[PDB]
């Protein structure tokens, strides 16, 4: 067959993809593949944090509302 | 009609003249052709035109495009007196390279065809940078002095000029190449706007006709002053000194004393008109022996350009601030804007620049749309507006058809 | 060109262009893992090439 359609596939084969795909969006970026740093994933979890961050955040609003709870006008 | 006489031109520069056979074909010529030219440079002690490794030997126009070899000399348009080349072309025949991971593929193509970012062309941008930020400067701190007489305007944008003007002086004499003169150039061209209105923004009262005979005139002697002793850059600074010039006569009289400004602007359209044909004698005179007159030619060519550049400018200005849409006989302001373009657009096919040429065309079309637009804006109405739109979008349709037709 | 044994082009005539086998010689990856042992990664690169 040709791995056509929808299916099944393994943990091995997973990694496998997403490891090609960081490599060749460096290529047409930098032209180069060497990695010897590999900025691409250190740029992105930044930005997990980020959202992390203000979510933990919202989860401390949360908590101070059930604290002493209160009401603005609307 | 059976041989037509044409120029060839051999290895390293030599012209020989020869009649050409004018109905057998190319490829026929180009063997005992070749005898023939090696024949004379062996006569004269030069060398002889010899192949190496692989290519082939053809016959082509000045311009380095060949002609087909089984066509005859008169089949192409090629008359008596042209000249053509004869050249060897080597063989571009090789392997063609493969690269099957698509990842690598990628990098090893992409990095061939464009152009990377360098140091040369980085501190280009900077320079270019610093150049926007100081128009931008003077805007902000010339606002201000509309609305307060006090010295701050003219305090402040001194010292920016002088600061600016200071760099310039150490990379121009640091200078080696052009690139190098490039950033220098940017760099002293920008110190002119800020020390012109730090100087038209000295004298105190509400800002009008005794600051506009400073900014204008010292504006003029800023230009000069970096042309004659940069002698670079001809075409912008020239332009620059012709409307400086101009406009201090117009605000000196209106500084003076003037009846109108219809009366001003007049002078100025007539003075504009009649400079146009002086402009080539101008442009002309303005300006191992070969290098001094091809020095002197592009000069020259320069400064009609620049010339005929800074004409324009003015005429647009005073033309659709003639034709108001209100004062008196609006239709003679009218037709007349009309017979001053008919002659602007018949007289550029006297020109035969290219940029020229269309710089004067479109000087004629600038002033029609930017008139009709003027009657859109005021006197506005539902009939004013679609009128204006149906001329504009028909104008320009007819040109085209008659230019391509 | 020359008969004399030592020219390898004597005889020969060009008829186009094509392809054909490089000078090189490859030599097989040994101890190769069986396919269910096999990354698939480095499966495909090695085999494409």
């Amino acid at each position: 067959g040709s791995g056509y359609g929808l299916g099944l596939s393994t943990r091995t084969q997973v990694t496998g993809y997403q490891f090609l795909a960081r490599r060749t969006a460096m290529a047409l970026t930098r032209w180069r593949v060497r990695m010897e740093i590999e900025p691409g994933r250190r740029q992105t979890l930044a930005v997990v944090a980020s959202v992390s961050a203000a979510l933990v955040i919202c989860l401390g609003a949360l908590l101070w509302s059930f604290i002493s709870p209160s009401g603005q006008l609307n | 009609p059976q041989a037509v006489v044409v120029g060839v031109m051999a290895g390293e520069g030599v012209q020989i003249g020869v009649l050409l056979d004018a109905n057998a074909p190319v490829s026929v010529m180009t063997d005992p052709l070749l005898k023939v030219v090696n024949s004379r440079l062996r006569e004269l002690g030069e060398a002889p035109l010899e192949a190496t490794g692989r290519g082939r030997w053809a016959l082509c126009l000045v311009d380095g495009a060949p002609l087909r070899a089984t066509q005859s000399l008169t089949e192409q348009d090629v008359y008596d007196g042209d000249r053509l080349w004869i050249r060897f072309i080597a063989d571009t025949e090789r392997r063609s390279q493969v690269i099957e991971h698509i990842s690598t593929a990628v990098a090893s193509d992409l990095s061939k065809r464009f152009a990377r970012i360098d140091p040369i062309v980085a501190v280009q941008v900077g320079a270019s940078m610093v150049a926007t930020g100081v128009v931008l400067a003077t805007g902000v701190l010339g606002w201000w002095r509309w609305h307060h007489n006090t010295w701050l305007t003219t305090i402040y944008t001194a010292v920016i000029g002088v600061l600016v003007l200071a760099v310039a002086m150490l990379l121009l004499m640091r200078a080696k190449t052009d690139a190098d003169r490039r950033v220098a150039d940017i760099m002293l061209m920008s110190a002119i706007m800020p020390v012109t209105v730090a100087a038209a923004a000295a004298p105190p009262g509400p800002v009008g006709s005794p600051q506009a005979v400073l900014g204008f005139g010292v504006l003029t002697v800023a230009a000069a002053l970096a042309l004659r002793f940069t002698g670079r850059r001809l075409g912008i600074y020239t332009t620059i000194v012709i409307i400086g010039a101009l406009t201090m006569l117009a605000a000196l009289a209106r500084m003076v004393a003037a009846t109108s400004a219809v009366t001003l602007l007049s002078s100025l359209l007539l003075i504009c008109v009649v400079a146009y044909h002086a402009a080539p004698a101008l442009s002309r005179r303005l300006a191992s022996s070969v290098r001094d007159v091809l020095l002197q030619a592009e000069r020259a060519r320069s400064f009609l350009s620049g010339l005929l550049t800074g004409l324009g400018v003015m005429v647009v200005v005073c033309m659709t601030s003639l034709c108001d849409p209100h004062t008196g006989q609006r239709w003679l302001p009218l037709i007349l804007a009309g017979f001053t373009s008919g002659f602007l657009l018949l007289r550029g096919r006297s020109y035969v620049d290219r940029w020229q040429s269309i710089t004067l065309a479109g000087t004629a079309v600038i002033i029609a749309a930017a008139v009709c637009v003027r009657y859109a804006l005021e006197l506005s109405s539902p009939l004013a507006v679609s009128i204006v739109a149906a001329i504009l979008v028909l104008l320009p349709a007819a040109g085209m058809a008659a230019a391509a037709h | 060109r020359k008969p004399d044994g030592k020219d390898l082009n004597f005889g020969v005539v060009r008829v186009g262009v094509g392809m054909t086998r490089p000078e090189v010689t490859w030599g097989e990856p040994q101890n190769m893992p069986t396919d269910i042992e096999l990354e698939p990664v480095t499966g495909k690169a090695l085999q494409e090439f």
